[PDB]
RNA sequence: AAGGAGGUAUUCAUGUU
RNA sequence: GCGGCCCCCUGGACGAAGACUGACGCUCAGGUGCGAAAGCGUGGGGAGCAAACAGGAUUAGAUACCCUGGUAGUCCACGCCGUAAACGAUGUCGACUUGGAGGUUGUGCCCUUGAGGCGUGGCUUCCGGAGCUAACGCGUUAAGUCGACCGCCUGGGGAGUAC
């Protein structure tokens, strides 16, 4: 029963997913001070820099043997390496969270960076939005300095997902 | 058992800021007179050191020639750069009729009767390379019969 | 380059805009190139040499991102 | 060149069906028609060497075809050159 | 223009051996089939066959012994620009009999050994070593 | 990038369609390069011909100076 | 021991390099392309691996010295572990151009390292003013890092087992010059000309190198057990 | 003219202007 | 060699599927034709540039480089001329031999999901394997392996000169 590699490989190909940008799970093989070896099992156990696994306190919550989720960029690089990125998965999660916040009016805290093309702009955890300049604040003192760069817990007014931008607002809560 | 022979020794030069630096190169050929021959090129500051290095280098990197009773199996042609060499088997007793580099290489490789001629440049280094190449690219009845799937009697 | 001075814009800003407009239109390069007659063979030779060295630099960069220097 | 209607007309005249377009007589007739057509062009525009070269290619190809036809079947050759009014 | 199909066939054989191809293909003719038969019987190619009704294609499956090509050298001798004919006495010895010259005699194409044994001359198509 | 003509199945550029050509001429009135616009070569040649015909018909300016 | 198609495919042996870097010499062992990545035909890997394993078994039975060469950042420690726990020698840092051909030089360096080691376990680093002692210690550390796995071979090895033939093309040429057989794990972008026992397969994944090294070390241990 | 940055170069909307 | 746009006359190339003729082909001494610029003859035209020439400088000198002018000429029509580093310093035609990245111009299929993916022809630039080469380098557009025909070479100079 010489099971042909053709059909075995076909089974394998339907077992996994191979496309740039795809969010794929992986097994954390080893952790070092410098990089973290992860394995999505395509051609090579990739290595991702350490800061991509650190929180605000710079903590490596990830441990050995943990199953993490990273976005594959390219299955190969010319250097015999599968290229994986954790920050891309973070952006994916942040945008899904922004979607849910739009659905449920969840007040997310982000730095309203400053003037945008049509008003002011906001940025929160790797996401960016614009709010009309008429919506600077609820109690609009003549000082606009405290309108930009500070923490605002706003609900997602809209999102032009294709444009990689959203529409923030000084909503009912704000 | 290895017969050795120095074919040529030349004095090359390398101009430096302080003047010229003259070094000596030696081309030698060694062989066991029974079908194995190699050539070596050695470079040194002095002639004895150069010939010593060349003799060692030639004692290494020997190759095997399919000799038939001290004569070649069949006419062979060889070529390296601008030197073209023609070697033909000859009947017993004619001796080795060849020019100096071919003479040395064949005498040390064990060919006792051969007709030879070099065309093109007769520069010794290339002549030695070409004749050694021709002697190496020579096939005997045993190997030709084996290669074509026949018997030696079938090949005659 | 026809620059209109806008309201409340200072003179420095207007002059900067006019300079950028002139540099974007490339007037001075045209004038310097038309100061003297250049033979067709000279024009063709200069064009070909520019293309050759630009292509060589691009190829060198592409090779460099393939071969590490450290 | 030659318009579609003229080509179809010549094919009908010289080939033994509507669909025989490759026969030697048909080719020679097409070449002769085009050659005769261009004489006005090369009588007005006398410095159009780049077109005169294509004209000479047409003439030479007609020569090769007539030679082949003459060596292969003399009767067709005589009939064809008499119809077309060509010397030799 | 193709004016020596036999030379083209030999050239395909030589280039296929230099490029380590398993088999080579060429347009067929009866002279080519005779030459391929001679090569097969002398052990220079592993096999030949012909495929096709109206436009036959000759396929030769080439032979390698120790990785190296079996046909070391193969050169057209008689060519359209210079035909070569040899009497039975002057038939050549290629590689002193270790190789074979393909001679076209009056009784078909054969090797120089066969022509010398049959007492015939003829045209010299090619040398094979 | 993004040659805007292939994606819309444009067969021939029209010298009468001024606004499109207004997108592909600069302020001084010269033609913007294909290396800048990302236009494909064939449509670039068509565009150049159309712009020259529009200049002839005085629907676009040769230069900014004359008017 | 024995490896199989299932284990190879689990470890990711079948993934080669992109199609724009492949070797036409490597063409025969290539199954197909999927998303601009070559797929190595394991139907060729399995029998070739077994034949190389058998030859390594025979050499180990004939008391041949095996040089495990793998110097990628992805297989240095794997090869060190396999050659440690197989009683053979290894190179897991840069391959010194001329290790084999310039053995004489390598051997003189070996002797220098051994003399430094005697100075270490001799109480020599005391008469020196602690800074020449630190320099000597650091020199010994560098020499150990560089020639650690080959300080007991003594002469030339009887066979080389090399990972990433292309990365180690120099070692292959040295072995062919000196007539030492080479068993090489070859990717799709590498040349199998200088290899005597080709083992087509991915040479970049630690799982794959671990598989190969484990199988080879088990075969060599069994062959020396005899 | 000098200095920095990005690339083989732009997608980065439109709006605004 | 060809560079604004438009019209009239006209040559060649390539692709798709099909039909037709049935070796009608390749090369080509002599021969014929085309052939940058300068130049020549006759007749116009002449804005700019500019051999010759005039003047001003620089220089030991400056029959030059630089400056101010400036004629033939450049332009057109018709003829002559027949040469160039007229170069890929690579004669024309045909067959075979691993690959990669592109450009341009056709054409087929799949989900065109949205400028996509998978093929198949023409021309074209770079890198590189085997092979070739004195080396430099060429490398499916060969300088590789071959077939056909045509042109040339035989030390430097005198000399592409004399008759
Ligand atoms: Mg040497
Ligand atoms: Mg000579
Ligand atoms: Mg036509
Ligand atoms: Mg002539
Ligand atoms: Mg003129
Ligand atoms: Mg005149
Ligand atoms: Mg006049
Ligand atoms: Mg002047
Ligand atoms: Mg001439
Ligand atoms: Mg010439
Ligand atoms: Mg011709
Ligand atoms: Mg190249
Ligand atoms: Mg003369």
């Amino acid at each position: 029963m010489t099971e042909s590699f053709a059909q075995l490989f076909e089974e394998s190909l339907k077992e996994i997913e191979t496309r740039p940008g795809s969010i794929v799970r992986g097994v954390v093989v080893a952790i070092d001070k410098d990089v973290v070896l992860v394995d999505a099992g395509l051609k090579s156990e990739s290595a991702i820099p350490a800061e991509q696994f650190k929180n605000a306190q710079g903590e490596l919550e990830i441990q050995v043997g943990d199953e993490v989720d990273v976005a594959l960029d390219a299955v190969e690089d010319g250097f015999g390496e599968t290229l994986l990125s954790r920050e891309k998965a973070k952006r994916h999660e942040a945008w899904i969270t922004l979607e849910k916040a739009y659905e449920d009016a969840e007040t997310v805290t982000g730095v309203i960076n400053g003037k945008v093309k049509g008003g002011f702009t906001v940025e929160l955890n790797g996401i960016r939005a614009f709010l009309p300049g008429s919506l600077v604040d609820v109690r609009p003192v003549r000082d606009t300095l405290h309108l930009e760069g500070k923490e605002l817990e706003f609900k997602v007014i809209k999102l032009d997902q294709k444009r990689n931008n959203v529409v923030v607002s000084r909503r009912a809560v704000i | 058992e290895l017969q050795e022979k120095l074919i040529a020794v030349n004095r090359v030069s390398k101009t430096v800021k302080g003047g010229r630096i003259f070094s000596f190169t030696a081309l030698t050929v060694v062989g066991d007179g029974n079908g194995r021959v190699g050539f070596g090129y050695g470079k040194a500051r002095e002639v004895p050191a150069a010939i010593q290095k060349a003799m060692e280098k030639a004692r290494r990197n020997m190759i095997n020639v399919a000799l038939n009773n001290g004569t070649l199996q069949h006419p062979v042609k060889g070529v390296h750069t601008g030197s073209r060499v023609f070697m033909q088997p000859a009947s017993e007793g004619t001796g080795i009729i060849a020019g100096g580099a071919m003479r040395a290489v064949l005498e040390v490789a064990g060919v006792h009767n051969v007709l030879a001629k070099a065309y093109g440049s007769t520069n010794p280094i290339n002549v030695v390379r070409a004749t050694i190449d021709g002697l190496e690219n020579m096939n005997s009845p045993e190997m030709v019969a084996a290669k074509r799937g026949k018997s030696v009697e079938e090949i005659l | 380059p026809v620059i209109k001075v806008r309201e409340n814009e200072p003179f420095d800003v207007a002059l900067r805009r006019f300079k950028r407009s002139c540099e974007k239109a490339g007037v001075l390069a045209e004038v310097r190139r038309r100061e003297f007659y250049e033979k067709p063979t000279t024009e063709r030779k200069r064009a070909k040499a520019s293309a050759v060295k630009r292509h060589a630099k691009k190829l060198a960069r592409e090779n460099a991102r393939r071969t590490r220097l450290y | 060149s030659l318009s579609t209607e003229a080509t179809a007309k010549i094919v009908s005249e010289f080939g033994r069906d509507a669909n025989d377009t490759g026969s030697t007589e048909v080719q020679v007739a097409l070449l002769t028609a085009q050659i005769n057509h261009l004489q006005g062009h090369f009588a007005e525009h006398k410095k159009d060497h780049h077109s005169r070269r294509g004209l000479l290619r047409m003439v030479s190809q007609r020569r090769k075809l007539l030679d082949y036809l003459k060596r292969k079947d003399v009767a067709r050759y005589t009939q064809l050159i008499e119809r077309l009014g060509l010397r030799r | 223009s193709m004016q020596d199909p036999i030379a083209d066939m030999l050239t395909r054989i030589r280039n296929g051996q230099a490029a380590n191809k398993a088999a080579v293909t060429m347009p067929s003719s009866k002279l080519k089939v005779a030459i391929a038969n001679v090569l097969k019987e002398e052990g220079f190619i592993e096999d030949f066959k012909v495929e096709g009704d109206t436009k036959p294609e000759l396929e030769l499956t080439l032979k390698y012994f120790q990785g190296k090509a079996v046909v070391e050298s193969i050169q057209r001798v008689s060519r359209p620009g210079l035909r070569i004919y040899k009497r039975k006495d002057e038939l050549p010895k290629v590689m002193a009999g270790l190789g074979i010259a393909v001679v076209s005699t009056s009784k078909g194409v054969m090797t120089d050994r066969a022509a010398r044994q049959a007492g015939l001359g003829g045209e010299i198509i090619c040398y094979v070593a | 990038k993004f040659c805007r003509f292939t994606a819309e199945g444009v067969q021939e550029i029209d010298y009468k369609d001024i606004a499109t050509l207004k997108n592909y001429i600069t302020e001084s009135g010269k033609i913007v390069p294909s290396r800048i616009t990302g236009t494909r070569a064939k449509y670039q040649r068509q565009l150049a011909r159309a712009i020259k015909r529009a200049r002839y018909l005085s629907l676009l300016p040769y230069t900014d100076r004359h008017q | 021991a024995t490896v199989s198609m299932r284990d190879m495919l689990k470890a990711g042996v079948h993934f080669g390099h992109q199609t724009r870097y492949w070797n036409p010499k490597m063409k025969p062992f290539i199954f197909g392309a999927r998303n601009k990545v070559h797929i190595i035909n394991l139907e060729k890997t399995v029998p070739m691996f077994n034949e190389a394993l058998a030859e390594l078994n025979k050499i180990a039975s004939r008391k041949g010295k095996i040089l495990f060469v793998g110097t990628k950042r992805a297989a240095s420690e794997a090869v060190k572990d396999a050659a440690l726990s197989c009683d053979q020698f290894f190179v897991n840092h840069r391959w010194l151009g001329g290790m084999l051909t310039n053995w004489k030089t390598v051997r003189q360096s070996i002797k220098r390292l051994k003399d430094l080691e005697t100075q270490s376990q001799d109480g020599t680093f005391d008469k020196l003013t602690k800074k020449e002692a630190l320099m000597r210690t650091r020199e010994l550390e560098k020499l150990e890092n560089s020639l650690g796995g080959i300080k007991d071979m003594g002469g030339l090895p009887d066979a080389l087992f090399v990972i990433d033939a292309d990365h180690e093309h120099i070692a292959i040429k040295e072995a062919n010059n000196l007539g030492i057989p080479v068993f090489a794990i070859v990717d799709t972008n590498s040349d199998p000309d200088g290899v005597d026992f080709v083992i087509p397969g991915n040479d970049d994944a630690i799982r794959a190198v671990t598989l190969y090294l484990g199988a080879v070390a088990a075969t060599v241990r069994e062959g020396r057990s005899q």
